[PDB]
């Protein structure tokens, strides 16, 4: 699909149109969940290595939160680019084929006849 | 490819003997070389389902 | 009728433990191989013949 | 015989301390746990929540529906309309097949 | 840092560490045969490390706090309780013997770690290559059973041949009336209560099973009690031994590095002696094990990993 | 094992999937599959026990005859087309030869019988590199040829692998064999989705790798061989108990953990591709993965089993066998279902 | 002001802090769904000049 | 010619063409019994090739019996009820097939198991061919 | 002096602590300059400020 | 707040999810027609490369 | 909604970051404040349903269920206290964490705009209830009970996933009001009949009626009190909220697919009331009582009368509070005597005067008192089923006869009698247990006083 | 040409039947595997000769080198099997069940 | 009083070579823990 799309730079993480997308914010709930995941990574690693799970390994917890937020922001930018280019290819195909995707002029509820199914 | 590292680095390492109509030692053309050349240049980025 | 015969013994014999007995019998008829590679490769040959027959009917 | 500890006997907590309230066996923590769940559970949640429930206004639109039913029955009996028509939607507005 | 492959490739190879004064000596005998005095004199004269006889409380004074812990923490068995009631309905004999065999397995691991780390030799009184004779003397006296013998043989088959045999096996032999006379002259009121048939059984079991098992594969030097009392002749016969016939002369530096990888962490050392075989003598139940773990973690020094206990005084707990 | 041959064997087992995922010559990723076979074999035999040589020769004879069947498929592609890469106008017999050979090297259910016996004779850190890394590369050539794969043989292979991954784990109580069987059910899922959407094949491969690789690291952490040996975890290392419980139930695939999301997105693309009752049969026979994982979770972390007296030295001694990679792939598996669209 | 009392009574912050954060994130979600505002035919009113927004 | 010989199941409805209906259902049962007996012989071998071919004949006799009496009972249930467009004739034919399978293997519990399971599977196959379900669909979306 | 055997993590590895803290500080600085540069680049690219 | 906040918030939710329904059904029909014909960008299975054909004159005259 | 969801999510550092002496008092006081802030969903001044976000919606049928979740959390955390007075701190905090997480995802399941979010948090209950039952259960058969609970609910819930993804790829968005309003009638097709069975079988297992009722008494006599109260009082009826919310897709097919489930429901409720006449275990007797009271609302949502839906929702919250109080009394008797046989502990009114009054009020709300919501819900279900068919009232009359007989059989067995005098360890009733059944019963008395809140979706 | 290529396909189907069964030894199965090496060389060289695609002459020496190298790996694998057992047979290898 | 925990007779039913035995799986030896056969 995206491997076969034309104009695809091979093995490119962020192309030039991902800069044309709006970048995600740091207050976003996926990055908030990944900061919670980095803190839970430090808590689980300190619990297995038999540490005080809050007091000990604060630098490793800080690297876990920072590296999790960094990888999640970069992957969130790439996945936002992928869903945006899926929307662009679909809207371009809709603009290319209106005779293959016609507008559905739905009739009104006075005009149609829904069958009435009474329960008693 | 899956990891497209040959297209990423721009260097052909296994790609220069991929079909029958690739380049040959001392310029000796294979049988059906013109047929393979016209088949690839008629399937030149058309896609598989439209090209078949 | 209601406590022993229906709920304790026959709804338990029909819905959970019949599928438990069926899956127990299926696992004992599946994982009972002798560990020989000859028997494994004869089953491999039979299923390769099955894939060939499935292609020839398709 | 396998090495297992025997069954621990259920000692009388009322023989241990007389003001045992069902909580953890420290009596100060037990008494303040009772005061905390009584003041935070029985006092400010049941009574304040019953006050908030009883002073929710027009729950499931019943009081407005009674006042609009009184206004509508008064308007229909003033202008001479029947008090409920048989068909809700208008047959002039409808399109029959 | 720690002995990994990255530390091993820089030049921490054991062939530079090993020399002629780097041998594994075991000093062996019956009950009260002068082995601790001879081991202290052997390690003092050859400059080796005197690891003592590992008891029930070896691991508590070896790793962790260093204090010997209580009767139910690193125990659930007593040598005094075995000497009082050997045919026990609680199964005290297998709990003493299996805890002692795992304790001397940890002692053999720490001795091999010390030798392959600093290059200095080590002594090891009543090692794991001779620890089977106490269980088979218990079985020939009838204190334990045949399935107990097969489970200990399975434990020894898991734990023995991944290791290396000792270089020198000093045996101090002494007759059974002299064993009874020295165990009366020691004066312990519970170790006096052992039977002479147990000592005769471990003596002829030693002379018929262990010594053809060990003399055919590594160096065994035998000595009497009056000949091993004065230790200068013993350390000179240790020093002038050829050390030719043995399994220590065929492994290379990366075989020694994989031995140090198998030996240095104790979670693969002690794993094969706590394999699940549910014999009722050594099986701690679930409530007793949970109570002993949730009383073990409330001991000072053993709550967390070592170097991480803020209640004792391990500093720099904020950034580590 | 000197570090020179350790580095070359680890570089060759890294290299074979790399040349497989990089090259587009069909014989060149046969060459990568041959590198995978070659570099796995001395790792299989290097413990030098008599079961390891038996597992190594079982692995060699099965994977080598699958290498010869896919080499027949490459040579018949050379006869039919004159090129090397699989193009659209080729015969279905050659593609069936390729799918049969790659299901032999991958371990699907008409060919699965070597995989529990191969996994039984080997140590656990070879099961780490055989259960996850080895099966990237035959899956990656099978991703590369995804319009050419025939859906009848793909779905019958999927149904049999879901059925026999359900029906091989319940009778059999060893950990390496039971996770070979659960892995067989997981490639039943990622072979079910394969001609419809290979990005979800990559997704189920990535979720199964980050769900099986820290689980094999947790088996490596105590060398827990049997179900009773993983039941001794509460006295060996009790701190991993709820994390290995969440990883066990996630490898079974319950919400709100991550293993529901392969079943959910496979059911999503399958009902988009109009396949109703056969994906219904797959998701109904997926519950026996929770049968052996619920029996295994009752062994390790929901009932405290009887321990023994010599596990108190496992309480005594320190442990450094935990890795950082276990904790980060453990929580990156077990809490990522609220991140699932970014995980697509 | 005692350290033990502060360490054992800092835990009472969190559920009121969760209440404040929940009300803030609900009012942040209130700003997102404003594409229908003073445009439904039940409540299509002329805006009074003291306000620029009909509901907040 | 095997697949178009097997496609006489659907070109003529049940309640007609009963002899070759029973013949193609017995042929489907015989093909499944031949591959199941080949699986059983190649997996668990007997001590003799005579006992292996007796196991092959017993397995294909059991599978030809359940296929023949399943097709014949759904054909005579279509004869009695004179309705082709229902799944209950396939339900009662699958229950009679599972009853004959459990009568062959001599256990009434797995006779009831085979009755309810192959009646559910036969009603599912008839309901799929009635509503046009796809067993092995081509990838279109 | 409490433990009879000296632990491997009794003292913290200060190069590892400083490398971890400086990697997180550089990675946060790189993320905030990447987010500010991407916000300014998107405001340049869309034509609306 | 009033019922108008809940009503117009409900109308925004219904607008967003009804457009989500029309683009999910549109995405299914676009992907179905793209796998059927392959006119647009998606689902284009790869062809061999035009560049590696030797366009130099060869030793054989007609090939 | 997020002011109810997210401070319940912030109850996790309240559990894990406090002193072990103070976990119970901080978590119970702040969970009572969670119930006080979860009383905010009753601000319906109009029939427009409250939709706070695109994630979560408030429904008039779902709001007494949502106050019953947030009210059932401190009633479980009271009852676990002397149950866990001997266990250690990290297992105690893990029990409190699993209870709080079960409350969080039950709040989030009851606030569902979208039915696949409902399925995600509907099958997310299957982990922490299994953690409560198969770790802290006090008997041997808790492994079998957890396997029974897990696999009954998963073999129900797999074709629910199948039918939900099929309905979604048929018509578009699975949002509940979108698929309420834009939907069409279903044709009388056999694939639609299998779609009906596939989307209904999960809730038909989760509410116990015959064929598939048997996981409930195993996972009630092998549960603890918090697992038994959650499985008897809201988590069983999570599937009933699903059985309410599914049927708006597919209302034309229910009027002929309804009959075997109403049949199995009515004869299952007669036979389970008949089961409870001869039962040894008191927790099993309250469990099969919950099976009969769930077979009533299985018949009530298998009919689609609006009168039935009000009697259904009234029976939901009345059965939840009554069965939670009865299971708490069974846990109190189990706490005194360390057994659950009714025969071995009789005459308890002679030593417990006010626990006899709470026993009387719980079983005399199980026997359906007329101003209580039990006979209010059962009488409206009787009205709707007599509108369905005039010959059905003898079956439910036989059921109400035997429910009076098992309720006063349990009173006359375990409360009145000779006072078995071989028990020294009948210690007097705790202030915890007496205020726990007071905070059970006083919401039922106030719910009797104001029944406008409990009228459900349809009037 | 199609008679020669179909008889080479028959030789591969025969050697498939040979390596897919076991008579007494693993070594005759490895001889069948090396028969597959020889048959794939003859098939690849015949395909390259009649198509005259002489640029793909690196491929059959790569066939011979990789397949004979894995054949040599299996030959020393049988050496290690006979070293660790003393026997060689197919029925000897049932110890992994 | 106490909750039930597994005993020897509950732990030994998981201790076989296979869980559910048959007529042909009854001779299956339990494998060694070091994976070495004598
Ligand atoms: N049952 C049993 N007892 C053992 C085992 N290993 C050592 N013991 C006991 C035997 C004695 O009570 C004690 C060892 O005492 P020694 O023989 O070392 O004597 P002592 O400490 O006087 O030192 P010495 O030999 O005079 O240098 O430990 C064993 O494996 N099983
Ligand atoms: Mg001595």
């Amino acid at each position: 699909m995206m491997n076969g799309r034309p104009g695809h730079e091979p093995l490119k993480f962020l192309p030039d149109e991902a800069r044309s997308l709006p970048p995600p914010k740091l207050n976003d709930p996926r990055l908030v969940y990944m900061g919670l995941l980095g803190y839970c990574t430090g808590l689980m690693d300190n619990m297995l290595r038999m540490r005080p799970v809050m007091r000990a390994g604060l630098h490793r917890q800080l690297l876990f939160v920072t590296s999790f937020v960094f990888a999640g922001y970069f992957y969130l930018k790439r996945q936002n680019y992928l869903y945006a280019v899926k929307d662009h290819d679909m809207f371009g195909y809709i603009k290319l084929h209106p005779e293959d995707f016609p507008e559905k002029e739905k009739k009104t509820y006075a005009e149609i006849l829904e069958p009435f199914h009474p329960v008693r | 490819p899956f990891l497209d590292i040959q297209k990423k680095l721009g260097i052909s390492l296994d790609r220069h003997f991929m079909f029958l109509s690739a380049e040959q030692p001392y310029k000796n053309a294979a049988r059906c070389h013109a047929f393979e050349k016209e088949w690839i240049e008629c399937a030149h980025g058309i896609g598989g389902t439209r090209a078949k | 009728t209601s406590l022993t015969l229906l709920d304790l013994i026959w709804l338990e014999k029909t819905i959970p433990k019949s599928t438990s007995t069926l899956h127990t019998n299926m696992t004992t008829l599946t994982t009972n191989q002798k560990g020989l590679i000859k028997l494994y490769f004869m089953s491999f040959l039979i299923n390769i013949i099955l894939i060939i027959i499935l292609y020839s009917i398709n | 015989q396998w090495q297992e500890d025997p069954e621990p006997e259920d000692e009388n907590v009322y023989a241990k301390n007389p003001d045992f309230h069902g909580y953890d066996s420290d009596p100060v923590v037990d008494v303040w746990n009772m005061r905390a769940v009584f003041f935070f559970g029985f006092s400010i949640v049941l009574v304040f929540g019953t006050t908030f429930v009883a002073y929710v206004p027009d729950y499931r639109m019943q009081e407005w529906a009674r006042r609009e039913a009184e206004r509508l029955v008064k308007y229909r009996e003033v202008n001479g309309l029947p008090i409920m028509e048989s068909n809700y939607f208008d047959p002039s507005k409808i399109q029959l097949p | 840092l720690r002995y990994g492959l990255l530390a091993a490739i820089l030049g921490d190879k054991t062939t530079k560490k090993l020399h002629e004064y780097s041998r594994v000596i075991t000093v062996d005998g019956n009950i009260c045969s002068g082995k601790n005095k001879l081991a202290k004199e052997i390690a003092q004269q050859l400059g080796m490390k005197h690891y003592p006889e590992a008891g029930i409380q070896y691991s508590s004074t070896t790793t962790g706090d260093g204090r010997p812990l209580d009767i139910e923490f690193s125990g659930s068995c007593s040598l005094e309780k075995f000497y009082d009631d050997p045919k026990s309905n609680d199964g005290n004999s297998y709990r003493l013997q299996s805890w002692l065999y795992a304790s001397r397995l940890l002692q053999y691991a720490d001795a091999l770690e010390h030798l392959l780390s600093t290059g200095q030799g080590v002594v090891l009184e009543r090692s794991i290559y001779s620890d089977f004779v106490f269980l088979e003397a218990m079985y020939n006296q009838g204190y334990i059973r045949k399935q107990c013998v097969d489970h200990y043989n399975e434990i020894k088959r898991l734990t023995l041949p991944e290791y290396l045999p000792p270089h020198a096996v000093i045996y101090i032999d002494v007759p059974v009336p002299e064993v009874q006379s020295r165990i009366q002259k020691k004066g312990d009121p519970h170790e006096m209560k052992v039977t002479s048939a147990y000592l005769q059984d471990i003596e002829n079991a030693y002379k018929k099973t262990f010594l053809p098992k060990m003399s055919e594969m590594c160096e065994v030097l035998v000595y009497d009690s009056w000949e091993a009392e004065d230790p200068t002749k013993v350390v000179e016969d240790i020093e002038y031994l050829k050390y030719n016939k043995g399994p220590w002369l065929k492994q290379d530096d990366w075989t020694f590095h994989y031995l140090r990888m198998l030996v240095q962490d104790k979670t693969e050392v002690l794993n094969y002696t706590t394999i699940p075989v549910y014999l009722p003598e050594i099986t701690i139940g679930a409530h007793q094990g949970s109570r002993i773990y949730n009383s073990f973690r409330e001991l000072p020094g053993r709550k967390y990993a070592p170097g991480y206990n803020a209640e004792v005084g391990d500093k720099w707990i904020w950034l580590k | 094992m000197n570090p020179i041959t350790l580095a070359i064997i680890y570089f060759t087992i890294f290299l074979g999937p790399v040349i497989t995922m990089s090259s587009t010559n069909l014989m060149l990723m046969w060459v990568g599959l041959e590198f995978s076979l070659l570099a796995i074999i001395p790792m299989l035999i290097n413990k030098k026990n008599p079961r390891s040589t038996e597992a190594a020769t079982k692995y060699f004879v099965t994977q080598a005859t699958a290498s010869m069947i896919i080499l027949l498929a490459i040579v018949l592609n050379y006869k039919q087309l004159g090129t090397w890469m699989f193009q659209q106008q080729t015969n279905g017999l050659i593609l069936n030869m390729t799918l049969m050979a790659l299901s032999m090297k991958l371990g699907l259910a008409p060919f699965h019988f070597w995989l529990p016996e191969v996994t039984q004779g080997i140590p656990l850190h070879m099961g780490l590199i055989l259960l996850t890394w080895q099966k990237i590369a035959p899956l990656s050539i099978l991703i590369q040829i995804y319009p050419l794969l025939n859906s009848t043989i793909i779905l019958m292979l999927a149904i049999t692998s879901i059925f026999m991954g359900a029906w091989g784990g319940l009778n059999q109580t060893q950990m390496r064999k039971i996770m070979a069987y659960s892995s067989i059910a997981h490639m039943g899922w990622m072979l079910a989705i394969l001609p419809y959407n290979p990005s979800l094949t990559l997704l189920n491969l990535m979720i199964y790798i980050i769900l099986t690789a820290p689980m094999f690291m947790a088996l490596m952490l105590n060398n827990s061989m049997t179900i009773n040996s993983i039941s001794l975890l509460w006295n060996k290392t009790p701190a991993m108990l709820t994390m290995i419980s969440l990883m066990l139930l996630s490898l079974g695939g319950l919400p709100p953990l991550t293993g529901f999301l392969p079943k959910w997105i496979i059911i999503t693309e399958l009902m988009k591709n109009n396949c109703l009752i056969m994906a219904t049969l797959m998701a109904m026979m997926a519950l026996l993965n929770l049968f052996f994982y619920t029996r295994l979770i009752y062994s390790t972390s929901l009932t405290m089993f009887p321990t023994n007296n010599n596990s108190k030295m496992m309480t005594h001694q320190t442990k450094t066998k935990p890795n950082l990679m276990f904790s980060t792939l453990a929580i990156m598996s077990t809490m990522t279902l609220p991140l699932a669209p970014q995980l697509i | 002001t005692l350290f033990q009392l502060l360490r054992e009574h800092w835990v009472h912050i969190l559920v009121p802090a969760g209440f404040v954060f929940g009300c803030y994130l609900d009012r942040k979600d209130d700003e997102k769904l404003t594409a229908f505002r003073n445009k439904s035919m039940l409540f299509q009113r002329e805006l009074r000049p003291n306000e620029e927004v009909t509901w907040k | 010619m095997v697949k178009r010989f097997f496609e006489s199941y659907h070109e003529v409805p049940d309640g007609t063409q009963c002899h070759r209906k029973t013949y193609i259902t017995t042929a489907l049962g015989g093909i499944c019994g031949i591959i199941g007996s080949a699986y059983s012989v190649s997996l668990n071998p007997a001590d003799s090739t005579l006992e292996a071919v007796a196991r092959v004949g017993r397995y294909t006799f059991t599978a030809a019996a359940i296929g023949a009496m399943f097709g014949l009972t759904t054909c005579v249930s279509a004869q009695v009820r004179e309705k082709p467009d229902d799944p209950l004739n396939y339900f009662i034919g699958g229950c009679a097939g599972g009853l004959t399978l459990g009568a062959r293997t001599h256990s009434y519990g797995t006779a009831a198991m085979g009755c309810v399971y192959m009646g559910t599977a036969a009603a599912l196959f008839k309901i799929g061919k009635l509503e046009g379900w796809e067993l092995f669909p081509t990838p279109k979306v | 002096k409490f433990y009879v055997r000296e632990p491997v993590n009794a003292k913290p590895n200060w190069l590892a602590v400083g490398l971890s803290v400086g990697a997180s500080v550089f990675m946060w600085i790189y993320l905030i300059q990447t987010h500010n540069e991407d916000v300014l680049e998107y405001k340049r690219r869309n034509g609306l400020e | 707040d009033g019922p108008e906040k809940n009503y117009e918030k409900t109308l925004a939710i219904l607008q967003i999810e009804s457009e989500k329904a029309e683009l999910r059904l549109k995405e299914q029909e676009v992907r179905r027609l793209m796998r059927a014909r392959g006119d647009g960008p998606w689902y284009q299975f790869p062809t061999p490369e035009k560049e590696f054909i030797d366009h130099s004159p060869k030793a054989t005259p007609d090939n | 909604m997020l002011k109810i969801i997210l401070p319940s999510l912030m109850l996790l550092p309240l559990t894990w970051l406090s002193s072990p002496k103070k976990t119970w008092t901080n978590v119970t006081s702040y969970s009572f404040l969670i119930s006080l802030t979860s009383l905010t969903l009753l601000w319906q001044t109009d029939e427009n349903y409250k939709n706070f976000s695109n994630m979560f919606s408030s429904d008039p049928l779902s709001t007494p269920l949502i106050i019953l979740t947030a009210w059932l959390l401190p009633l479980m955390l009271m009852a676990s206290q002397n149950h866990l007075k001997k266990d250690n701190n990290v297992l105690q905090k893990l029990y409190i964490s699993m209870l709080i997480s079960l409350q969080i995802l039950l709040i989030m399941t009851f606030s569902a705009t979208e039915l696949i979010m409902f399925y995600i948090l509907f099958e997310a209950t299957l982990i922490p209830t299994l953690i409560i039952i198969t770790r802290w259960g006090n008997q041997t058969e808790r492994l079998n009970a957890g396997i029974y609970f897990l696999f009954y609910t998963l073999i129900g819930s797999i074709p629910l996933l199948i039918a939900l993804i099929l309905i979604q790829n048929h018509v578009g968005t699975l949002n509940l009001m979108i698929l309420s309003f834009t939907t069409h009638t279903l044709d009388a097709s056999w694939s639609n009949n299998l779609l009906w069975l596939a989307c209904m079988m999960a809730f038909l297992i989760k509410m116990p009626l015959y064929g598939v009722h048997l996981w409930l008494p195993k996972a009630h006599v092998e549960a603890p009190i918090a697992g038994s109260m959650i499985l008897a009082a809201i988590l069983l009826k999570l599937g009933s909220y699903g059985m309410i919310r599914i049927s708006i897709i597919l209302d034309p097919l229910t009027k002929y697919m309804a009959y075997p489930f109403i049949l199995l429901s009515l004869w299952g409720m007669i036979m389970t009331s008949s089961i409870c006449l001869r039962q040894t275990d008191l927790k099993s007797l309250i469990a099969y009582s919950s099976v009969s009271h769930m077979a009533l609302v299985i018949a009530s949502i298998m009919i689609q009368t609006p009168w039935s839906f009000m009697g259904a929702t009234m029976l939901m919250i009345a059965h939840g509070l009554t069965s939670s109080l009865l299971f708490c009394l069974a846990n109190s008797n189990y706490e005194r005597i360390h057994s659950r046989t009714m025969i071995m502990a009789r005459g308890l009114q002679m030593v417990f005067p006010l626990m006899a009054t709470w026993w009387l009020m719980a079983s005399l709300a199980n026997l359906a008192l007329p101003p209580s919501i039990n006979l209010m819900g059962e009488l409206f279900i009787t009205m709707s089923l007599f509108s369905w068919s005039n010959f059905t009232i003898i079956l439910m009359g036989i059921n109400i006869i035997i429910t009076g007989m098992y309720s006063m059989y349990m009173i006359i067995t375990t409360q009145r009698g000779k006072l078995t005098n071989h028990m020294i360890n009948l210690q007097p009733s705790h202030t915890r247990e007496l205020t726990l059944m007071a905070l059970h019963m006083i919401p039922l008395i106030l719910l009797t006083t104001s029944p406008k809140l409990i009228t459900g979706l349809t009037m | 040409m199609p008679s020669t290529f179909f008889n080479l396909t028959m030789a591969f189907s025969l050697s498939l039947l040979g390596t897919l069964m076991f008579r007494s030894h693993l070594m005759s199965t490895l001889l069948c595997l090396e028969g597959m090496v020889l048959s794939l060389f003859i098939m690849t060289s015949v395909t390259s000769l009649n198509s005259n695609s002489m640029s793909s002459m690196p491929i059959p020496i790569t066939i011979l080198v990789f397949a004979a190298c894995e054949a040599a790996v299996g030959l020393a694998l049988l050496v290690k099997v006979s070293n660790t057992y003393g026997t060689d047979y197919v029925q000897n290898l049932n110890l992994l069940q | 009083a106490r909750q039930w925990q597994p005993d020897i007779e509950w732990a030994e039913q998981f201790s076989g070579a296979v869980m559910y035995p048959s007529k042909e799986t009854a001779h299956w030896k339990p494998p060694p823990w070091n994976d070495v056969d004598i």
